[PDB]
């Protein structure tokens, strides 16, 4: 280990990667055929499956005019020798809550027109992370496949008929999307942030941190993880090539569902 | 003397597809799509901790898996699954090698369409195998049924709808031992040693692809 | 092991039965069996409640089983494990796919209002069996079992306990359970028995001699014609347990 | 003054004991009392298989009080609930006494007490039976302990309250003694005593459990 | 070994105790009410060292469906892990389900609230009064010191008016209300050590003890709560001197819990 | 003028008070607006650190049923990492330091309000220590970047950047962000938030004096 570490601090990597260099990414669509939208993503060789599944309940009371988006991940005992069963740790609950915070504060998705029935009825995404193989860096996988499978989501039209609810599979709508947003992740190893790590390199960093850029280059969402500190500069260098290759993320997306 | 809606004969299978060695991080693992169904497993071990090698399997379904979204967790049917299915694998393991430890078999159903549980298996044996888990047999696993007043093998979707008995069966292929065996519905004897028989030679013919699988290492 | 069992039983022959209803005054239904020393009580609880989305004219079932350490060294405290949790959906696969209970008369409203009945299974002492006790329990608890008339006026509804009535029970089922000892499959093994059996099957028949339930157990395997034997010892050994109940219950 | 059943204000419902009755427990009791229905089993003194609960000066009685769903009006849900917790958690400290744990350290006895039907006053019948499992068990005791309530309903201070007598009542008092020594083991009181009023019912109550002992005694005897 | 339980039991036996009080008394008692802002009422109990922040959370909802006529008291405590070293998280173990019984026992027979006065709709909508009791340091007798927090939360709460219009339940937040207080009770808690009783025991003294008494009284002297604790036994004697010092106690407490409002 | 009528750069009331609790190791008891948060040190027993971010049920305008939820969970894992670089933990081999954070009443910035109280109990129980921790948040409101926003200041916030740093060195210990900044928004308001730091730092220093 003391050999992966000296061998950072030059701008070089075990596997020959750049030090801002994403794994190679694979993007695929509608890949469970009962769920109304789905994903499955593979970054290096980290692989997240994600489905989206429409319901239809009440609103929080406080806003009775938003739809609801539910984000939840399974970090499966399968995924790696590492991972507990049962229900969620702070690991899955956090990586939940990072990617939740990235679709919601980017306001990806109009929850206004989720309204079907206002006070009473609404549509509830049910964002489900399924995370089958963990290489490396869970959370741009993660939310590059919510992204994804959001995009890939058609839900039935929900109309009023005299005061009751009624679906119409007939004609199946895409998801009201405003905008995309995604996520890169930094680990500080040595004196170095380094982008997209790897399961080697997740053992050794000092800290990491994770942001979400918008489209439009603004941030929505940021994380600093690990039991080690960052520095003023290692924070900004990380902003700076968030804000830089985020679009380069949305254009490789747009393409791969094309 | 009838065809099926899809246009399968009464002892016909779907395709199936099964892929070895597709997980990183797993010792053993195994991809099986079967009509609508889609499986992974992933094996670990033999790994440390007591009075023998057992072996622990979690049968568990994506929330996603299934028309509504389930809530993720162990239910009742995943219990009682993976109960069974621990016990259809064990005969096949020669675990008298290292008799003090335990396997994981974790077994992940993405999309459900009916089943599952003899898919659960049939993949499962194929991860073990690619774990290098020495072994005597191969488990494979295959459903038989009865549907149009007629017992067929492999029922579709559209026919679980409507199906009047179900019979899973998990066999050692070369002793033809039975592994695993339920019934549910209403058969006759006669009609069930019928169910019985046709889904065996269906594990047969699975059995097939469970080592073409394993050739290509 | 080859001819005879240790206990004088030879291979295909149940322990005493004992058979009692009407145990729990409060209960609705409810029955006490003793299958050797192996002894369940089960009590049948109605309750209003609506019914399954996909089944709005049909009333519910559900089994539940408490595998008391009281029964046995061996039972851990706690919520169903593994071995709780398929003896309770072995009996419910019995009960159900028999349609002894004709769901759709458990109706009261269709959409919103039906009976729920909650079959819970109460393992006070395991000696051996429980399947063949539980299921055996349950059929009894069932017969066992008045419920109040359930009317319907303007909406909501309206129970009556003065007309205690019946469950509409279409027929009967029983279950048999054989263990795998040697070459031979016994039928109605003793704790003794089920501490080195290779194999179990448990087998469900109704009372037309139909096969409405089998649960293949252990860790070992069973052959076609241990299958198949068991079938028929099964189907023969149903009905004079399905008349030894009634003659219990008269 | 009439109580609704007939009973006078000093009399006891019905009442039979059985011992032995379970095959698997090392010990075990069966208690009838009115509507009640309690069956008891004793395991131990055993190792302890749970880290946590053991002592090196003596052994630890591990007591679980469990209703069955069917054993109430109302289905309940199984599983342990608030008033279950407690009642485990002073039956086993009202067992204690009775027992001569400092044979066994670092070890368990466990006492399973399930009501199959309820009518009132379990939680003392509990302990009645419990008694009587303890000594089927083999354990070495220096006494037995047996349990009764009384109370209050009709403006009367009376004895070994029915579940009927519990709705519109106005005073329960649970006792548990040791019966040669007298020693109060379990006490507890609800509802609207005053101090003259619990004197009696405590003294009532004592009286009761000294009757009942006698049926703890000739179960075991047989 | 045993030496610490025979040092502190010669001494009680020969009538004191380790921090110099009689055998009968009290330590120091601080009450504070409206101690949490938000909370509808709220109270702050420090008894020696111990301490219980309790809050009053009031909140609408259906009644029990064979009391339509009442509003609903639920008492939860939360033994925290900062409160002791022994105290385990996760959810409520025995000792604090104990004592949250205990607790409410206590406040619910005496009749301290007319839950009656707090239907709004009877077989529909009603009061719901939380009482939580969050133990914030554990240094002896949580009994005490829980009932004395409680009532005190109890007497500190006011609720918004609950107005009955068209059928739905309309919340007027204008006209504050006090809870329907009928009447106090207060409880002591004794430990028996050696052959003394000793009132309110120091955490010394409760690692010690034989047993223990808690006992309930109202206003008008009568018991409403009792609860033996511990894994030795009580005599009668014990107990009915228990029952006497308690209810001469009581009153003293109360007027010091209405003073201190 | 803000809502409650505080400058752009301005703090709410803010008292720390160290050593309150008699059974904990060591303790502080922490008022920032309508804030109060009560934190216990245990240890070190029988070297980790374990952290416990709690509510009261009463600390939040509807009764909050006990229990960890998914949101106390986050909290405590990163407290737990905010805490961890100001400890020499090494002079404590294969043992346990128990931090538990009550939250009696919640009213915006608790997770950082939690580390800044709980770094003083960690003193107040003697830890070994290399340095204070201290946490403040800064956000965005009136289109305007401001430093430790309100409860409900965050009603309608368009951004909040929690911020924990190690006085000494600057060194940035917990960092999030949501809502929505620009980067140079963003640059300003962790800016502002480690100048919170450094101010409520002295704050720390004078409950231990004291």
């Amino acid at each position: 280990r003391k050999s992966i570490t000296d061998l950072i601090n030059n701008k070089e990597r075990i596997d020959g990667r750049s030090l801002h260099e994403f794994r190679d990414i694979s993007i695929e669509t509608g890949v469970i055929s009962k769920a109304e939208g789905s994903s499955r993503v593979k970054l290096g060789n980290t692989q997240i499956i994600v489905g989206v599944k429409p319901q239809i309940g009440e609103p929080f009371p406080d806003t009775p005019e938003m739809g609801v988006i539910l984000t939840n991940s399974e970090l499966l005992p399968m995924a790696s020798p590492t991972f507990e069963p049962g229900p969620p740790d702070e690991r899955s609950v956090e990586l939940s809550r990072v990617v939740d915070r990235c679709i919601r504060e980017s306001r990806m998705i109009d929850l206004e027109k989720l309204c079907i029935i206002e006070g009473s009825k609404v549509w509830m995404l049910f964002l489900d992370l399924h995370i089958i193989d963990y290489d490396g860096n869970l959370f741009d996988a993660a939310v590059l496949a919510t992204v994804a499978a959001l995009l890939d989501t058609r839900i039935p039209a929900a109309e009023v008929e005299d005061g009751e609810v009624v679906i119409n599979r007939e004609k199946m709508q895409p998801l009201p999307v405003n905008r995309k947003a995604l996520m890169c992740t930094f680990a500080k190893i040595g004196n170095e942030i380094v982008l997209d790590p790897s399961l080697e390199e997740e053992d050794i960093l000092t800290a990491r941190i994770s942001i979400g850029v918008t489209e439009e280059g603004s941030i929505c969402a940021m994380q600093k993880g690990g039991e080690g500190p960052l520095t003023r500069d290692d924070v900004l260098k990380a902003v700076s090539i968030a804000v830089e290759k985020v679009p380069q993320l949305i254009e490789y997306l747009d393409k791969s569902m094309t | 003397p009838s065809v099926r809606e899809d246009g399968r004969a009464f002892d016909e299978l779907r395709p199936l597809k099964i892929e070895a060695g597709i997980l990183e991080r797993a010792d053993g693992s195994s991809y099986l799509e079967f009509g609508g169904n889609k499986i992974l497993v992933a094996v670990y071990g033999p790994r440390e901790a007591p009075d023998r090698a057992v072996i622990r399997c979690r049968y568990n379904m994506a929330p996603f898996s299934v028309e509504e979204r389930k809530r993720p967790g162990p239910d009742r049917r995943s219990v009682e699954i993976s109960k069974i299915t621990a016990e259809a694998l064990r005969p096949a393991l020669i675990l008298e090698k290292f008799p003090r430890s335990v396997i994981d078999v974790f077994i992940e159903v993405l999309e459900a369409e009916g089943g599952t549980r003899c898919a659960g298996i049939t993949a499962a044996s194929v991860a073990l195998a690619d774990a290098g888990i020495p072994m005597r047999d191969m488990v494979v696993a295959c459903a038989a049924g009865k549907v149009g007043d007629q017992v067929v093998l492999d029922l579709s979707e559209e026919e679980d709808k409507e199906g009047q008995a179900d019979v899973p069966v998990a066999i050692l292929p070369r002793t033809r031992e039975i592994t695993l065996l339920q019934s549910d519905g209403n058969l006759t004897p006669e009609e069930f040693e019928r169910a019985l028989d046709l889904a065996v030679e269906g594990c047969l013919r699975i059995h097939e692809v469970q080592k073409e699988a394993l050739r290509k290492r």
